């Protein structure tokens, strides 16, 4: 059950380029074994065995090989694998990318020890996420609406406000008893921390969250394990503790930028755009630890936020996300020079589970027909206003001049809605359907005349 | 031991033998000439070493002698003034000590020199035997007029006095301060040697609050910029780069400054290093010159392509170790697209993948871990200072196209942009800093200084914003229908959007007038310029002809306001005439 | 004389105003995303060799 | 019985293929047919619906059972099918009985392991050309064939070989030949004289 036999130390490094280490002479090495180097000048660094060959382990460090001997620096291996002390305690408190706290405090007391890598659920016992999640933004609850257990990314660019949605999406975040928020930042800037610690201490929600930051200057090879350590305790209290929790992976961008120098220092397969063949499969690693399962109470929401490189759906940081999760939320750079504070532009945003989580029961009977319609007039609409620009301002169709009619309305009225204004789901209900007021009753073909007889006059 | 062997030579990488404590990334010295290179493999006792010089007549057999570090500068007294290259070689002594006009590639010269005298003196409140932490201020050196270089220890030791040393002239090599520690004493000397490639430590990250007061009239008011902030400007052919480059040296409220060129040319650094020596300085005495307080990291592409990728490192470390003093340092980088243009040839060189358009796959990573290097923060050490470091990190893309694997990762760090534009230059607006492509992300941390000490101008500049993109729509249409269809509202807003581009934006920087307009000039030449919009907001909802013919002085009065010299008019007179044009529109209407 | 080549020149203006902004919104960003695609996918044939 | 999943199952004689298979769609029926034992390919980006016409194609079609594969891709995918499968039923002999009787899953998902999606692609053919061989009109679903290619090019990877364009094997398009081969109507080994088919319906995800 536990390790008694002590760790063996080795000074038998004997080759080290890029961020390998390659030692020799190591007596039955580990596949993903942790060891611990001792630098000749006296600080500690550590690792992770990365292949194995005989009596050869190839450890790549967690901090860089800048500095390690090949005589003098000492590696003691640990004789298991990457496991982190989680507690119920890692919730009110910061910590840093490797394990360690920031915010003044003491190690975490370790209820018990969790592998970082986890393990599949099995898909017999994962149950379809149901309950709507009630998130007070008109974008997301009319028409993208997100269940408990739904994997959803905020598909965001470079200087749109996806930081500032991420903490309006934490205040509001309830049904239609709190939400224990785990928060991974992996990349970002001092500003951003800042902007996310001082957010989480002024509603008075830093009871129940457990930053994981980890900066834009701290080392690149931390930012792999960051998403798996604020995952497995996310585990720890979905799986074991029987709460509902929210993870939010800010930056998801900055986290396969960083898988992609750690592959081509490998030397890896590259995929499209020097992206390693396995990323696909590294970010489901991550993606798929989510949902709720039949034995427990508890649930886990992930939303990972990443910056699509050049506004482009094409990359492959977006594109791979879109295949392993259950729908995204664009926000858009067209819709953010005109001053509207949620840019979320509809058209390539989706929510795979919003089918199943409304409804009679759910919310109400009209729902799912006025999003249809909603979403239809807003894609003819830009039809229209693509057409208007090369033929002219008057030569359209008078038809065409209500679709000009509802843009202008849609844009400004629907989804524009404030950084701290929490519309429920049948406020925007009864906001939707007043946009559809200006069309007639039979341009409206996605919603019968049965729905349509109880809610268009009105 | 001490020696390596060469064991062969493949052009630039040495394979170097019989080097078994060697480090990775620690410089040795290849060969009777000892050329410069760093340890970049360790296969047992070989070392892989990539020559920074040019390795030509290299013998196998050539003695490679281990230092020790990585590449790291020296820092001490001796560096205001001195003109480094990006692995800091001074060539200001290089050029003297030779006589020739070459860099002899065997040069070991020490960075500062150990000839001339320092006026040292202690802090006054250290005596022998107080307890020392690292970062604390053991001595100041009256260097310049200008400039107290503090001398401080370093951050990685800590121990007691034991040794001070009495106020004296000494050299950099005279042991100024000894610390009794647990095992050994340790003792040295005013120069401290740290490695380029590691974050300096401090005690904690603060926000940034205070702008620079740059100068310029459009730059300090509608894209402001606070000192502890990443900046980006487009570095083209001849936009304004010149005179936002020499303004900011000349006229900002930082301490000193570090311009790092950065693989630039022949001849455009050669104008640099001939343009800087020559400006003048307007301290509260005399004039001064700028290099006082200014440091130059010179680098043309005949420079070794690694003494170009380790000129920001090296750019950056002068500008921590200014910053742990207490001073306000800003910092130019003068083209961080040549200094990609070195990464590519560095991974190119070590076969790394190529992420995109050539670059490898840390360049993102490469520029977040420079970018953040600069804020406002707290020093180290019990003196209890703080201070401050401003990043300008000039972009040069290729084709003017803001899609680049090095200019879109910028925009992706910096907060400012201050976009400089080519079509303004054959226009004659000067400075060219476009408004519609530029923007600031340092407004919403700025509010708060300016409600303290001005609180007329936060919804002063978000008027005069909203004119200006207003005129973009209009400029459409004046070409389409015609001003004969043009609004009684629309017309007039036109009319003083352009009192705002001739008055506010363009100013002439060979004037005296305008070289330095500070920020009570700056509030009260919009503050009488906004005023005069709404009033004419309402005298269009009681005509827009007769307040055109009859108002023609009150707009000499406005476009003669940039006139109104601060240097020899005071600022007590400036408020009281801009008060008295306040009172005439006022009047008028 | 002045009516008839007024009302006809009009009628050739919207003919020639539609065929420019067919070129600068249609044809143009068709080809220079085109363009743009061909960069891109001959930076991948060069990293695979 | 034990049998080896890369072993083509022996029978008598392939036939041409007549009976169309009605998917239920409406535009995939006049426009496009597929018949039973054809060879069918759904490629399609994100949020295209790749999974909505496989869920519709093994919930109404007219083929005896359904093997629905999930190779590399969604949890909750798979989830959905033992969900809504139990209490959808059909009729064929004037009772009614729900449409997982019929239905056999092969579940690997993108958290199991990369290995592991070649052999849920070899295990769902072989248990359907099980139920060829009783007389059967299987069909089966692999969920995506551009996951099982991904994992070739990852074990390649480790092994060094020589990549092909875009990094995938030389060899990848023999095992995508051996896959789509094994679908076919054809005449079952055996006395009774039985006739069986299988369709494979595998959608690419590019
Ligand atoms: N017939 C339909 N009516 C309404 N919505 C549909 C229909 N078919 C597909 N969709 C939508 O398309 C989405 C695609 O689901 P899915 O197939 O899982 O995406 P993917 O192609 O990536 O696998 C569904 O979640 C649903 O919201
Ligand atoms: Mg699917």
């Amino acid at each position: 059950n536990y390790l008694s036999q002590p760790r063996l130390t080795y000074k038998t490094v004997s080759g080290v380029n890029g961020p390998l280490v390659i030692l020799d002479h190591v007596k039955f090495p580990r596949y993903a074994e942790i060891v611990h180097l001792t630098l000749p000048d006296g600080t500690k660094r550590s690792g992770q065995v990365l292949e194995v060959s005989g009596s050869k382990a190839v450890v790549q460090v967690f901090e860089g090989t800048s500095g390690i001997d090949a005589k003098k620096t000492s590696c003691e291996f640990t004789g298991d694998i990457l496991r982190t002390p989680v507690s119920e305690d890692m919730l009110g408190r910061v910590f840093n990318g490797s394990g360690k706290p920031i915010d003044r405090g003491p190690v975490v007391l370790a209820e018990d020890f969790l592998d970082i890598m986890g393990q599949p659920i099995n898909p017999q016992c994962r149950i379809y996420p149901e309950e709507m999640i009630q998130t007070g933004i008109s974008a997301i609850d009319g028409m993208n609406s997100i269940a408990r257990g739904q994997k959803i990314p905020i598909f965001s660019a470079a200087g749109l406000p996806h930081n500032e949605i991420a903490a309006q999406i934490c205040r509001q975040a309830g049904l239609v008893e709190n939400f224990a928020i785990v928060f991974a930042a992996m990349g970002v800037n001092m500003e951003t921390a800042r902007f996310f610690k001082s957010d989480f201490e002024e509603n008075g929600s830093m009871d129940n969250v457990c930053l994981f930051l980890n900066l834009a200057n701290d080392p690149t090879i931390e930012r792999i394990i960051t998403p798996r350590l604020a995952l497995t305790t996310a585990e720890f209290l979905a799986y074991q503790c029987e709460k509902h929790v929210l993870v939010i992976l800010t930056d998801m961008s900055s986290y396969a930028e960083a898988l992609r120098e750690v592959s081509a220092a490998r030397e890896e397969v590259p995929g499209r755009r020097g992206f390693p063949g396995y990323m696909y499969t590294d970010l489901a690693t991550i993606y798929e630890r989510a949902g709720r399962v039949e034995g427990r109470n508890g649930s886990i929401t992930q939303i990972p936020i990443l910056t699509m490189p050049n506004d482009d759906i094409t990359h492959p940081i977006p594109d791979l996300t879109g295949y392993i999760t259950e729908g995204q939320i664009y926000v858009d750079r067209q819709l953010h020079n005109r001053q509207i504070y949620p840019p979320i532009n509809v058209l390539p945003s989706l929510s795979r589970l919003m089918k199943s989580a409304i409804g009679e029961g759910m919310t109400r009977k009209d729902h799912a027909d006025v999003s249809n319609q909603l979403y239809a007039c807003y894609a003819i609409g830009k039809d229209v206003q693509a057409m208007k620009a090369v033929v002219g301002e008057e030569a359209l169709t008078s038809d065409d001049l209500l679709y000009l009619e509802f843009l202008q309305k849609f844009e400004r009225n629907f989804i524009a809605q404030g950084p701290y204004e929490n519309r429920t789901v049948y406020e925007t209900l009864d906001i939707g359907w007043q946009l559809l007021r200006i069309f007639p009753k039979e341009m409206l073909k996605r919603i019968p005349q049965s729905t349509l007889s109880e809610f268009y006059p009105r | 031991s001490t020696f390596g062997y060469v064991h062969g030579v493949s052009g630039p990488v040495v394979t170097a033998c019989d080097m078994a404590g060697a480090a990775m990334y620690e410089l040795v010295r290849v060969g009777h000439s000892e050329l410069v290179g760093e340890i970049i493999r360790l296969e047992g006792d070989m070392a892989t070493i990539q020559v920074y010089e040019e390795t030509s007549g290299v013998s196998v057999g050539d003695p490679v002698l281990r230092t020790g570090k990585p590449l790291s500068v020296e820092l001490g007294p001796g560096i205001m003034g001195a003109i480094f290259d990006g692995i800091q070689r001074p060539l200001s002594d290089i050029s003297s000590q030779t006589q020739s006009i070459y860099i002899p590639r065997g040069v070991n010269v020490s960075a500062l020199s150990r000839d001339v005298k320092w006026d040292f003196t202690p802090c006054k409140n250290l005596r022998v035997g107080s307890h020392i932490t690292g970062g604390d201020i053991y001595g100041i050196v009256n260097e310049n007029s200008l400039i107290k270089h503090k001398i401080m220890l370093p951050p990685r030791n800590r121990g007691t006095v034991t040794y001070i040393a009495p106020p004296g002239n000494y050299d950099t090599s005279d042991v100024v301060l000894e610390l009794e520690f647990e095992g050994i004493k340790e003792k040295f000397s005013m120069v401290q040697v740290w490695p380029v490639r590691q974050v300096r430590p401090v005690t904690e990250k603060l926000p940034a609050n205070h702008p620079l007061l740059t100068g310029q009239r459009v730059l300090d008011a509608l894209f402001p910029c606070v000192q502890g902030g990443t900046t980006a400007i487009p570095g083209a052919f001849g936009c304004g780069k010149t005179v936002i480059s020499q303004s900011l040296s000349k006229y900002s409220n930082s301490d000193v400054i570090i311009y790092v060129g950065c693989g630039e040319r022949g001849n455009e650094m050669s104008e640099v290093l001939r343009d800087f020596p020559e400006l003048t300085m307007e301290v509260d005495g005399k004039v001064e010159s700028i290099m006082k307080r200014t440091a130059l990291v010179a680098n043309t592409s005949n420079m070794p392509v690694a003494a170009r990728e380790a000129s920001i490192y090296t750019g950056i470390t002068l500008s921590e170790y200014f910053r742990d003093m207490g001073y306000h340092v800003s910092m130019m980088a003068d083209s961080t697209s040549r200094w990609a243009e070195a990464l590519r040839e560095i991974s190119g060189r070590l076969a790394e993948m190529p992420a995109d358009s050539g670059y490898p796959a840390y360049l993102g990573a490469r520029l977040a871990s420079f970018y953040e290097r600069a804020g406002r923060v707290k020093c180290l050490g019990n003196p209890e200072r703080e201070g401050s470091v401003s990043i300008v990190g000039a972009v040069s893309p290729p084709g003017g196209d803001f899609s680049d694997p090095v200019t879109s990762a910028t925009l992706g760090i910096v907060q400012v942009f201050w976009g400089l534009d080519k079509k303004l230059a054959q226009r004659k607006h000067f400075p060219s800093v476009n408004w519609l492509i530029s923007y600031s992300k340092y407004m919403r941390a700025l509010d708060e200084y300016y409600d303290k000490h001005f609180t007329e101008f936060v919804p002063l500049r978000t008027k005069a914003k909203e004119i200006l993109q207003e005129e973009e729509d209009l400029a459409e249409i004046v070409q389409l229908v015609g001003k004969a269809s043009l609004a009684e509202t629309d017309k007039i807003t036109l009319e003083v959007a352009k009192l705002i581009k001739d008055d506010f934006l363009q100013q002439n920087g060979y004037t005296p007038y305008d070289r330095f307009c500070p920020f009570y000039k700056t509030v009260g030449m919009l503050s009488n310029m906004i005023a005069f919009y709404d009033m004419a907001r309402r005298a269009v909802e009681t005509t827009w002809s007769i307040i055109r013919e009859h108002m023609g002085e009150i707009l000499y009065k406005l476009s003669s306001m940039k006139f109104k010299d601060p240097v020899k008019d005071g600022e007590a007179k400036i408020k009281a005439d801009y008060a008295q044009l306040l009172e005439d529109m006022q009047n008028a209407f | 004389s002045l009516q008839t080549s007024f009302v006809t020149l009009d009628e050739a203006i919207k003919i020639t105003n539609r065929r420019v902004n067919a070129i600068e919104h249609v044809i143009i960003p068709r080809i220079e995303r085109t363009l743009a695609y061909i960069i891109t996918e001959l930076d991948e044939r060069e990293r695979e060799e």
